[PDB]
């Protein structure tokens, strides 16, 4: 059950994703295969590309989700979000919210 | 034009510091898309769709990898980012010391591969098919690391 | 016996992941201590007092490397742990896919290698000298990483 | 020219350390040349090999200085050594002495 693909195989996993789904190259050691994804994993975002709908890297260091390459929307676990970027410790003149992992005045 | 002799080496770092190794053997042929030279390197598979210039920024690979690329049934990508040729170039540009397409699913690649003999790449390009192609993917699929060794006799 | 064609290759990756390369070419001879094959890998310099089986154990190297071993005036290593052949066997063991000896300051090594009393390794044992040697070491000496490509024709 | 050294070389650093000091193959990328030390660095120990007296790796992990391949005198900063071994956080059965970083 390779899931979400129009085309598929044991050797390349999924390929040429179904409908509006997002194509995502997973890699383990030498092996690499396709995945026709719904909501891309940490570090990536659904991007509408020339070839096809494919999943791309969230530029921002330490980041879990983007709406674009260069603006983080959900920072990763441990870290605090501020103005696109992601921080371990909120910058001078700013104070933490452990609840929202957000950052303030 | 000439037969390519592929040795697929499995190894283990023995606790003694030394290394043990298990050689497998295959044959394919050198495309005139590419140099008629031997080569060797850590094998890396690439999905064919991984080989688009389209991506502004991709993953990095350590320089010297022997790409391995299972071509798909022609009718499963309507238009590619690039032609098989084009993709080999990507590989080599991305640090591929050589590229080895499993051509079983699509032979025409061959006529499209050998079509650019005028402007050949610095580095070997080779195909495999049939049982020789299956063995390759059996190792590529089930093992953690393997080094490829392509010789031009 | 045969001439061995070595390309030392410097490489850098641009931030797109694309690789540019600088390639220096040298010449040496295959020894009869080692098979008559081409081979390529990342280069690893080894001090010759670093190739003794003696020690309980050593530091581990990633498999497939190309050993490059600048011999010194024999008076500066008067009683050696093993034969140069023997130190070749010790590098293969530890993973070398090939060995290259700058015998420039010790041609006696040249002569030891080709008349092996010890059975011949199944990987290439090449040696160099003069400018070729000199060239090789200038790179090795002054750079962090380089890939070698030895070629039999 | 070279420190602690009988013989020398651009390419192979020190060769055959003067016996009083210890021989340390050091590694810089693909480079490996002889160094000739007073005393071996973190994780190595003086040792008389058949051919010569060369720094060697302490069998014991994290352990800064040895007397033997397997017996370890001191453990590196932020660690606790006793009876030859060395452990991150002093193991149950005893009490740390952070002044001697013991266990
Ligand atoms: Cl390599």
């Amino acid at each position: 059950i390779c899931k979400g693909c129009l085309s598929c195989s044991k050797d390349n996993g999924c390929s040429r994703c179904q409908q509006k789904l997002f194509f995502f190259l997973r890699r383990e050691g030498m092996r690499q295969y396709g995945e026709c994804l719904h909501s891309c994993p940490s570090g990536y975002y659904g991007h509408r590309a020339p070839d096809m709908n494919r999943c791309a890297r969230c530029r921002i260091e330490n980041c879990d989700s983007c709406f674009s390459k260069d603006f983080c929307t959900k920072c990763k676990v441990g870290f605090y979000l501020h103005r696109g970027r992601c921080f371990d410790e909120c910058p001078d003149g700013f104070a933490p919210l452990d609840e929202t992992m957000e950052c303030v005045e | 034009k000439e037969t390519a002799f592929v040795e697929v080496v499995l190894f283990e770092s023995s606790p003694s510091g030394d290394y043990t190794t298990h050689t497998t053997g295959l044959t394919g042929r050198f495309s005139r898309a590419g140099a008629m030279l031997s080569a060797e390197g850590e094998i890396v598979q690439m999905h064919p769709l991984g080989l688009c210039n389209n991506n502004d920024e991709e993953d990095l690979y350590e320089y010297g990898w022997v790409g391995v690329v299972k071509l798909e049934q022609p009718e499963l990508d309507p238009k590619p980012c690039l032609t098989v040729l084009g993709k080999a170039k990507r590989a080599v540009q991305r640090g591929a010391t050589a590229v080895i397409f499993d051509v079983s699913e699509n032979p025409e690649a061959i006529d499209q591969l050998n079509q650019g003999s005028e402007d050949p790449l610095k580095r070997p390009v080779v195909y495999v098919k049939g049982a020789d192609a299956i063995k390759l993917m059996n190792i590529v699929n089930k093992q953690k690391v393997a080094r490829a060794r392509i010789q031009h006799l």
